[PDB]
């Protein structure tokens, strides 16, 4: 579960943050644990102060969360971050890391989606799928 | 003559410029001494 | 009065009074240059106000000294007002 | 000090400044017909119409192609009515596409509410233009 | 959504997964290559179509391919 | 044929061009003192102009109704100097440049400095090839018949079709 | 403290034959033609070569000596051409009736036609650099003095080249030396600017003043004493300026009014030469020298006295601006890009100020009635200014990508700017749309009304007037200031504001410039074009590191083509791409400035006066009625004034005809690069490579199409060269014929 009452980094605010679409379509949350108070760069621009302990931020896009995640990992060696999608109705999907392990590391249990049992040069010609719903890359 | 200097004089732009300048000079000098050759005289 | 969201601001009108007196007094020291006559900028401006109000509807012409007096007088007034507000702000621990 | 996160939320895309959150700003905006409390959509539209119709005649009267004729003001008035009709159709089109069965608790953000507002705007605007004509034709 | 496909010339280097800024991709077990893993695209609803994955892929021709398709708010990268 | 043209020595328009050109130069000449550097410069232009017009007059180049030399490039030998002979000269020189350049490229590919010798020329090697260009037509012809000029179509890369 | 490391870098030619030695990426050598372009593009990007700030600083300092050497060679060349290949002396004797020339062409393939009839028995290219007027003001009266200055220039060049070598290879300063910003400022204010100005005052008083006074009285140059005669024989000076009889006693006793004969406050212009009074110029430089020498005692160096720059900055914070200027001192002592950004912005802005000030207050004798020189100098200095301003944007963006850190900028002014970048850019966007509509829109209104036969409905002086009343009022203040708000000044700073028509020969030097509707309109065009150029560059800087579209943009760097076709398409998001676009708008903006200048001066200022006093302007006052429509600019400016350049074949101006066409060609060729993309070109190259492979003549360095970014760079560089050289040729051909 997320925990909506988790505290946030210290930040004076900006105009780069989320707009109406975050309220009535979807927004994203990233949480992490830091050992110490530390300044980091907001993906919406500006310096913010990481609390020691738990940290919660909301963003409009998944890419903003992951961008921050990459910064946490690279600059601060924090790899305990979690990303969630938050709907207006209150529902919460956990997104990343999906199964506990980062996607770049092989993990048993995962199943191949969107793989093909051929090389790219063995796709059929467009004319063959003319007047049917198939694609050449299906 | 110093081998490193000679290697530098062998680089594409240096040889490029020297060779084009000599070629250009030859054409200039032909036209300075035999001007206005619209055709081969015969 | 709140200058922002939840930020009460003093807005003390003594600043305006002190500023106005602080400028108007020294600006009334007389000068020798032809445009100011033998009076100061304050007097010159006030005289031009009267002379232009004498022609109520007709506004001052371009070439009327009025415009130079008005601008010069206001430049000085606004500088004193500006530093006066900042000074009062320092006293009230705005920083 | 004077600039703060908007609604005490630093991750919302806005800042609280003097221009948007001072007491003067809140006093002005709150009392404008579009925001003011205990107004029907019709009356909101009527007040807005009147204010806009009144000022619309000035440009047409003084700068239009018939400004130097004896009928300058009448041309001014007809131009306003023209402008007002286009704006009303704009309002009709906006309401028609923007609202459906969703009966929101604002009122105005509804099909019926927006139609009352549009009615107001039209009548108010021709009225205000009319009132401006009567002042100018005398004075 | 954009279509992302992984072809059987994949050598399981992981570079596409590392390149992806939207977490569309992941490595799954496989027998087909020495690395004993293949790239997978389980979350193409989050794919923006930036093609950083293809830039990262070392094989010739590519083993990962992005076919740009039906646009959504997600795919267009809108924060409004 | 070429009834619309006339020899430039028979052309009245071509002669008037000389007269008008010189007349302008002599007006320019009158602005300067005899013996001055400026005066001598203008005199050289006058001499050069006269030489040019007289050279064309004595050549048997044809003139249009504009009174300007028009060149015939259909192959007839009475106008060989106007295009055919320049053409042979160009082909001989350009073929040389191409042939010696192709020879150098191939020589360095048979070394460890195949790339280095493209940006830093092996000048002795280059001069050897440049010196050998004078019989490029025969060289190229023999190379063609030996089957050394061209790669086979199956040995050159192509895209899908 | 002087801190140096000795014998750092050996001097040999080893690395000269190792292209791209300076970069890890390039040192491995080419596999592809892309490497050849990368070598050149990365040669002076020193901070990409190494992480060491000390190493970067040393290269820069040494490169600067290299630049100074090049400038001395160029300067030396100008003096030498003056001495050897010019009509300077002839011009000196008769400056009203001789055109300056200091370039002569060799007689090859008929090009000697370019040696124009400039007078003084001389034939050569007419120059527009203003060198002759400069040299006259300096008191140079013969070719020997030019020769010796040329030689001194070659000596200085060699000295700069030695210092560059020495301070890189032999005695390279440590980083701590470069970060002595307080000491640098003290020396550049008091030493470079202060003593420079004092030294020049010395020249002015002892050399320029006497020689020019004798020239202007009508003494023949050859009959004037040499400069040292005035120094050794004080009586020669005292004849011209009697206060020299009193010597230096007035100076030390503060009886400075005694020197009011050679230190003046006249204003206006010398009536003989049409230039500023040299006695005013002398006094200007003395005053400037004093102020600068005082200014250079502000900062603390090796003693207790003076300010810390850091302390000043840290104190300036208020209730609207968080931590204020905290952290800026660290930025400006650790980032060369941050320094370059400021210094380019100011140097560029200054060049533009010089353009305006020099036309209106012509400082040299016989400058004002040398119309080709006036037009050339204004135009040249405007362009230099524009390019520098765009550079400021480039280096501000490079700083944001490479040198900015959040920890250094917590709640300071820089942090707070980027935290409301949407508010800044949205408002600037709006002001640009507003300005565009209410400036250019007025021309379109006018074109439409005039085409429809409704001149009474136009914005014009004789219909709906838009008078620039504020500018008109300022003109009036400046015209009445002498003897009033400036009581001890005798005449206006400039006759452009009002007053007399100054004429030299029968040519107008300077006269009042009336401002009407046409002037109001074109001023708002300038406001518009400058705001848009600012928008593009500011946006580049504020969004260099990230945006809503690309949250990790900084990791992609300053210069990258895009982040792929996704998110709708992301071409040209980088900071570099904002500079690219900003160059076109700077070009657009400055083109209209120089066109405004050219037309306004010809219509309303330049021309002839009769003895009766009847002014005849070059284009006869057509600006007021023609410059208020686009058709008027197309017809009465471009079409009408292009007659000179377009009819130049067969004359000494034929070079300009050729350059005009050539420049149109280069401009059009640029569009091939700007409108296309490399995918097309790389495919075409594949087929061509097939033919080379077939004939066993394919290179081992594989041909590639230019990078996406290089395509853009090549495009804008040809667009600017073609566009600017077209105007150059247009302007020179015209002004040399009629002026
Ligand atoms: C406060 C009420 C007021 C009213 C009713 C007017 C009324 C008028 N003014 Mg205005 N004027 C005013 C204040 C006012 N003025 C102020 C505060 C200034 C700034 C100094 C001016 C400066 C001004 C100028 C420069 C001009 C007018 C002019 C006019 C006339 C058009 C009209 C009678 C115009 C006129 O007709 O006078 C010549 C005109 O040219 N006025
Ligand atoms: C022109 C009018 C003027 C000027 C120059 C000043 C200047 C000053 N006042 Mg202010 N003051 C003024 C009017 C003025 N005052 C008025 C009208 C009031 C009544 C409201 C006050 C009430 C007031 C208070 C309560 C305080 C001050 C203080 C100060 C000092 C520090 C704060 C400051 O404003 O820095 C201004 C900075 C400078 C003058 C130096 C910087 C260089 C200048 C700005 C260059 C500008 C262009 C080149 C400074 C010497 C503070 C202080 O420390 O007392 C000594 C303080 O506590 N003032
Ligand atoms: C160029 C420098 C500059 C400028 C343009 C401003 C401008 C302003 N200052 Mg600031 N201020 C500055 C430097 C500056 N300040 C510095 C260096 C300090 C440190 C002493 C301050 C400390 C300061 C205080 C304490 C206050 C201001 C306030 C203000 C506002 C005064 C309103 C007014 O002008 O009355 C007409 C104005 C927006 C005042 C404010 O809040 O007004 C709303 C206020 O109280 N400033
Ligand atoms: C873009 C600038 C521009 C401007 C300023 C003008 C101005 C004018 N045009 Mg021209 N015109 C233009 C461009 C422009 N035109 C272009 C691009 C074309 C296409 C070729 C034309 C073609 C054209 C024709 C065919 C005609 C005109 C005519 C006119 C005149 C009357 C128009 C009118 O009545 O509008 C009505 C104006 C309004 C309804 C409102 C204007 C905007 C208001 C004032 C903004 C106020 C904002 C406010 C400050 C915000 C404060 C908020 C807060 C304090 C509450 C007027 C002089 C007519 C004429 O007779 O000329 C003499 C005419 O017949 N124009
Ligand atoms: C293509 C057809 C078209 C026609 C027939 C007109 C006709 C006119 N335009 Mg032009 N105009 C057009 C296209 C057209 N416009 C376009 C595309 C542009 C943008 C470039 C303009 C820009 C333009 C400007 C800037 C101006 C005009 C003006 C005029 C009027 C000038 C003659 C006059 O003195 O009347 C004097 C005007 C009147 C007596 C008022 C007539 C108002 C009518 C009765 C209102 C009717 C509205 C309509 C029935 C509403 C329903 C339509 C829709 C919602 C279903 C005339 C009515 C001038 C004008 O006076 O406009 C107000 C004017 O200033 N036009
Ligand atoms: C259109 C193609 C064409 C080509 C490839 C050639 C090629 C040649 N012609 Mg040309 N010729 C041409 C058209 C052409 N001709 C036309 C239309 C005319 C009449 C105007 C001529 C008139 C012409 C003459 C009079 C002569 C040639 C000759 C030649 C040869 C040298 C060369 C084979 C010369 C030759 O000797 O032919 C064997 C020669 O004397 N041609
Ligand atoms: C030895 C060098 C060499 C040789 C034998 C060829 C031969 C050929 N080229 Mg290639 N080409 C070359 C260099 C060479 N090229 C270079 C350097 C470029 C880059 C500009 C090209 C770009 C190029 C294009 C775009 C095209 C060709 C084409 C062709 C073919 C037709 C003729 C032509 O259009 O030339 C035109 C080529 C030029 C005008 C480029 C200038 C050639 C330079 C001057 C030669 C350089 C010589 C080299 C530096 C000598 C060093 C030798 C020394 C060290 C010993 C022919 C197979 C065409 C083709 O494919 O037809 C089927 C074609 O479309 N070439
Ligand atoms: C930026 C600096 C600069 C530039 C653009 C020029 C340009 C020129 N110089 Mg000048 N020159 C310069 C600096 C410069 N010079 C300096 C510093 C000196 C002192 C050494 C000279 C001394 C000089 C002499 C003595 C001559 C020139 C000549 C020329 C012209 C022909 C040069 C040539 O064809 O080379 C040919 C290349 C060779 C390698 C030989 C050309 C207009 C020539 C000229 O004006 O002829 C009338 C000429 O005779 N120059
Ligand atoms: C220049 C005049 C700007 C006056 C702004 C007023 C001004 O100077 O305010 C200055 C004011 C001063 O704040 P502080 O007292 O904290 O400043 C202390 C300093 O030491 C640190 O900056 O700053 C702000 O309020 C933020 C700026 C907002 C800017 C908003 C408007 C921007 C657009 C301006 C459009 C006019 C352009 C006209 C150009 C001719
Ligand atoms: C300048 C200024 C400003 C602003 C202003 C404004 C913006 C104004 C506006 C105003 C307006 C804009 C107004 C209006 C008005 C209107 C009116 C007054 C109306 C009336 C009406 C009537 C009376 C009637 C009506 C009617 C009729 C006729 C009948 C039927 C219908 C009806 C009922 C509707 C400010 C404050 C900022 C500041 C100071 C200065
Ligand atoms: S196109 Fe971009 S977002 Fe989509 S899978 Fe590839 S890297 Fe990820
Ligand atoms: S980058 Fe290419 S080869 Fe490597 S894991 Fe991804 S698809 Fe496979
Ligand atoms: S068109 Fe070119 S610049 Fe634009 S996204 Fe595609 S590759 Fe990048």
């Amino acid at each position: 579960t997320l925990n909506l009452k988790m505290p946030s980094p210290s930040f004076g605010g900006s105009t780069g943050g989320w707009l109406r679409s975050a309220e009535n379509e979807e927004k994203y949350a990233i949480t992490w644990i830091s050992k110490n108070e530390e300044v980091f760069e907001m993906p919406t621009a500006g310096a913010a102060l990481m609390r020691s302990g738990e940290n919660l931020l909301y963003f409009a896009r998944k890419e903003q969360c992951l961008s921050l995640g990459t910064q946490l990992k690279t600059q601060f060696k924090i790899d305990n971050y979690k990303i969630y999608r938050v709907f207006p109705n209150g529902e919460i999907q956990y997104l990343h890391p999906k199964d506990g392990v980062f996607p770049e590391k092989v993990n048993e249990g995962r199943k191949a989606i969107n793989t093909l049992t051929r090389s790219i040069g063995k796709n059929p010609d467009p004319v063959v799928v003319k007047f049917i719903n198939k694609q050449t890359f299906e | 003559m110093n081998k490193d200097l000679l290697k530098y004089l062998s680089t594409a732009p240096v040889l490029g410029v020297i060779w084009i300048a000599i070629t250009a000079a030859i054409i200039v000098e032909f036209n300075r001494l035999y001007p206005d050759a619209l055709f081969f005289p015969l | 009065f709140q200058i922002s969201e939840d930020t009460p601001f003093d807005a003390n009108p003594l600043v305006i009074i002190v500023a106005l007196l602080g400028w108007t007094l020294p600006a009334s020291i007389p000068s020798n240059i032809p445009i100011l006559h033998g009076t100061g900028l304050t007097q010159a401006f006030f005289t031009s106000i009267q002379s232009n109000l004498a022609e109520w509807p007709k506004g001052p012409a371009l070439d009327d000294p009025f415009w130079l007096y008005m601008v010069l007088w206001h430049v000085g007034l606004f500088i004193v007002l500006f530093f006066g507000t900042i000074g009062y702000g320092i006293s009230k621990n705005r920083v | 000090d004077f600039i703060k996160p908007y609604n005490d939320d630093p991750f919302v895309g806005n800042l609280a400044t003097p221009i948007n959150t001072s007491s003067l700003t809140k006093n002005l905006l709150g009392n404008l017909p579009i925001y003011r409390r205990r107004l029907s959509p019709l009356l909101r539209g009527l007040e807005i119409g009147m204010a806009h119709g009144y000022f619309f005649i000035g440009p047409f009267y003084k700068l239009g192609p018939l400004r130097n004729s004896e009928i300058a003001l009448l041309s001014g008035f007809l131009s306003c009515v023209g402008l007002i009709i286009f704006l009303t159709v704009g309002l009709l089109l906006y309401g028609n596409t923007s609202f459906d069965k969703d009966e929101s608790k604002d009122q105005l953000q509804t099909s019926e509410g927006w139609n009352q507002f549009t009615a107001g705007f039209l009548v108010g605007a021709i009225g205000g233009a009319g009132f401006a004509y009567l002042i100018l034709v005398n004075l | 959504a954009h279509n992302v496909k992984i072809y059987d010339t994949c050598i399981g280097c992981t570079q596409c997964v590392r390149a992806c800024p939207c977490d569309v991709l992941e490595m799954v077990p496989w027998d087909g290559c020495k690395a004993l893993q293949i790239a997978s695209a389980p979350r193409t609803e989050d794919c923006v179509g930036c093609k950083r994955c293809e830039t990262a892929c070392p094989t010739d021709f590519l083993s990962i391919r992005v076919y740009l398709g039906a646009e959504t708010s997600r795919s267009m990268g809108l924060a409004y | 044929e070429f009834n619309n043209l006339i020899p430039c020595k028979e052309s009245k328009i071509f002669n008037k061009r000389l007269e008008s050109t010189i007349k302008k130069l002599e007006n320019k000449l009158s602005k300067y003192e005899v013996g001055s550097s400026s005066y001598l410069a203008i005199k050289n232009t006058i001499n050069k102009t006269n030489n040019r017009f007289h050279k064309y007059m004595e050549s048997g180049v044809l003139c249009g109704k504009d009174g300007l030399p028009h060149l015939i490039a259909d192959g007839r030998w009475s106008h060989a100097g106007e295009f055919v002979i320049p053409s042979l000269l160009f082909i001989y020189i350009s073929g040389w440049i191409g042939w010696v350049g192709r020879g150098y490229l191939s020589a360095i590919k048979n070394t460890n400095k195949a790339i280095e010798n493209e940006i830093i020329i092996d000048v002795p090697l280059a001069l050897k090839f440049m010196s050998s260009g004078f019989i490029w037509p025969l060289s190229a012809l023999r190379e063609y018949t030996k089957g050394d000029l061209l790669m086979k179509d199956s040995e050159v890369t192509i895209s899908p079709r | 403290k002087v801190l140096i490391d000795r014998n750092v870098v050996p001097t040999n030619f080893e690395k000269w034959s190792k292209p791209g030695h300076f970069s890890r990426s390039l040192a491995k050598g080419p596999k592809t033609t892309t490497w050849i372009w990368n070598l050149h593009a990365d040669a002076h990007d020193f901070d990409s070569h190494t992480n060491s700030l000390e190493e970067i600083s040393r290269k820069i300092f040494s490169a600067h000596f290299g630049q100074l050497a090049v400038i001395f060679i160029w300067l030396s060349g100008m003096y030498f051409h003056g001495a050897k290949f010019s009509n300077y002396v002839a011009w000196l004797n008769n400056p009203i009736n001789i055109k300056p020339s200091a370039q002569v062409v060799w007689p090859i393939i008929g090009q000697e036609i370019l040696n124009a009839d400039v007078g003084g028995g001389f034939q050569g290219i007419q120059i527009t650099s203003g060198l002759f007027q400069l040299w006259r003001a300096s008191g140079i009266t013969n070719e020997m003095q030019l020769y010796v200055t040329a030689i001194g220039g070659l000596f200085m060049a060699s000295l700069m080249l030695f210092a560059g070598w020495f301070h890189y290879h032999k005695a390279a300063p440590k980083l701590e030396w470069f970060q002595n910003v307080e000491s640098m400022l003290n020396h550049h204010l008091a030493g470079l600017l202060g003593l420079g100005s004092l030294g020049w005052t010395g020249h002015l008083i002892h050399v320029s003043l006497p020689i020019n006074k004798l020239l202007d009285s009508g003494i023949v140059p050859a009959q004037i004493p040499l400069p040292h005669e005035f120094i050794l024989n004080r009586n020669l000076m005292s004849e011209l300026y009697p206060s020299f009889n009193k010597g230096l006693l007035p100076f030390f006793t503060l009886n400075w009014n005694e020197y009011n004969d050679f230190l003046t406050f006249k204003g206006g212009l010398n009536p003989v030469t049409g230039g500023l009074w040299l006695t005013d110029i002398a006094h200007h430089h003395l005053a400037i020298a004093v102020i600068f020498i005082i200014a250079g005692h502000m900062y603390r160096t090796n003693w207790s006295i003076g300010h810390s720059l850091k302390e000043i900055l840290d104190a300036h914070k208020g209730p609207f601006t968080g931590e204020g200027h905290r952290g800026l001192f660290e930025i400006l002592t650790t980032s060369w890009h941050a320094q370059l950004a400021i210094n380019l912005a100011m140097l560029g802005s200054l060049s533009i100020i010089v353009a305006h000030h020099m036309y209106a207050m012509p400082p040299y004798p016989y400058l004002a009635t040398d119309y080709p020189t006036q037009l050339s100098l204004f135009t040249h200095h405007m362009w230099i200014g524009g390019f520098c301003i765009v550079g400021a944007g480039a280096h501000a963006a490079i700083f944001m990508v490479r040198d900015y850190s959040p920890a250094q900028n917590y709640n300071n002014l820089l942090d707070r700017v980027i935290r409301h970048r949407d508010a800044i850019i949205s408002h600037l966007n709006w002001v640009c749309i507003f300005l565009g509509f209410h400036s250019f829109g007025l021309y379109i209104h006018n074109d439409t009304m005039r085409a429809l036969g409704r001149p009474q409905d136009m914005f014009s002086d004789v219909a709906i007037q838009l008078q620039p009343i504020f500018a008109q009022w300022i003109q009036n203040c400046h015209s009445i200031a002498p003897g009033n708000t400036a009581p001890n000044v005798l005449a206006t700073t400039s006759y452009v504001f009002g007053g007399d028509i100054i004429s030299v020969g029968n040519k107008i030097a300077i006269m009042p410039m009336s401002l009407g509707t046409a002037d109001f309109m074109v001023h708002h065009i300038h406001a518009f074009t400058i705001h848009v150029t600012a928008l593009i560059l500011l946006k580049g800087v504020l969004f260099a590191r990230n945006s809503r579209l690309i949250p990790d943009k900084a990791n992609l760097g300053f210069r990258f083509p895009c982040d792929g076709p996704g998110r709708g398409g992301t071409c040209q998001v980088s900071g570099w791409d904002h500079v690219f676009l900003g160059l076109f708008w700077m070009y657009n903006s400055l083109s209209i400035v120089i066109f405004h200048f050219s037309w306004k001066m010809q219509s309303d200022v330049w021309g002839t006066i009769s003895s009766s006093g009847d002014i005849s302007h070059i284009t006869r006052g057509n600006f007021a009625q023609s410059a208020i429509t686009i058709n008027g600019w197309l017809r009465d400016f471009l079409w009408a004034q292009a007659s000179q350049v377009i009819q130049s074949y067969g004359s000494s101006s034929s070079a300009y005809g050729l350059m005009f066409l050539g420049a149109h060609f280069v401009w059009a060729f640029s569009l091939m690069f700007l409108f296309s993309g490399r995918g097309y070109w790389q495919e075409l190259i594949e087929s061509i490579v097939w033919a080379h492979n077939k004939l066993k003549v394919a290179p081992s360095i594989q041909p590639r199409a230019l990078s996406i970014t290089q395509g853009r760079a090549v495009g804008v560089a040809h667009y600017l060269l073609g566009g600017i050289a077209t105007t150059w040729a247009f302007f020179l051909a015209r002004i040399i014929a009629i002026g």
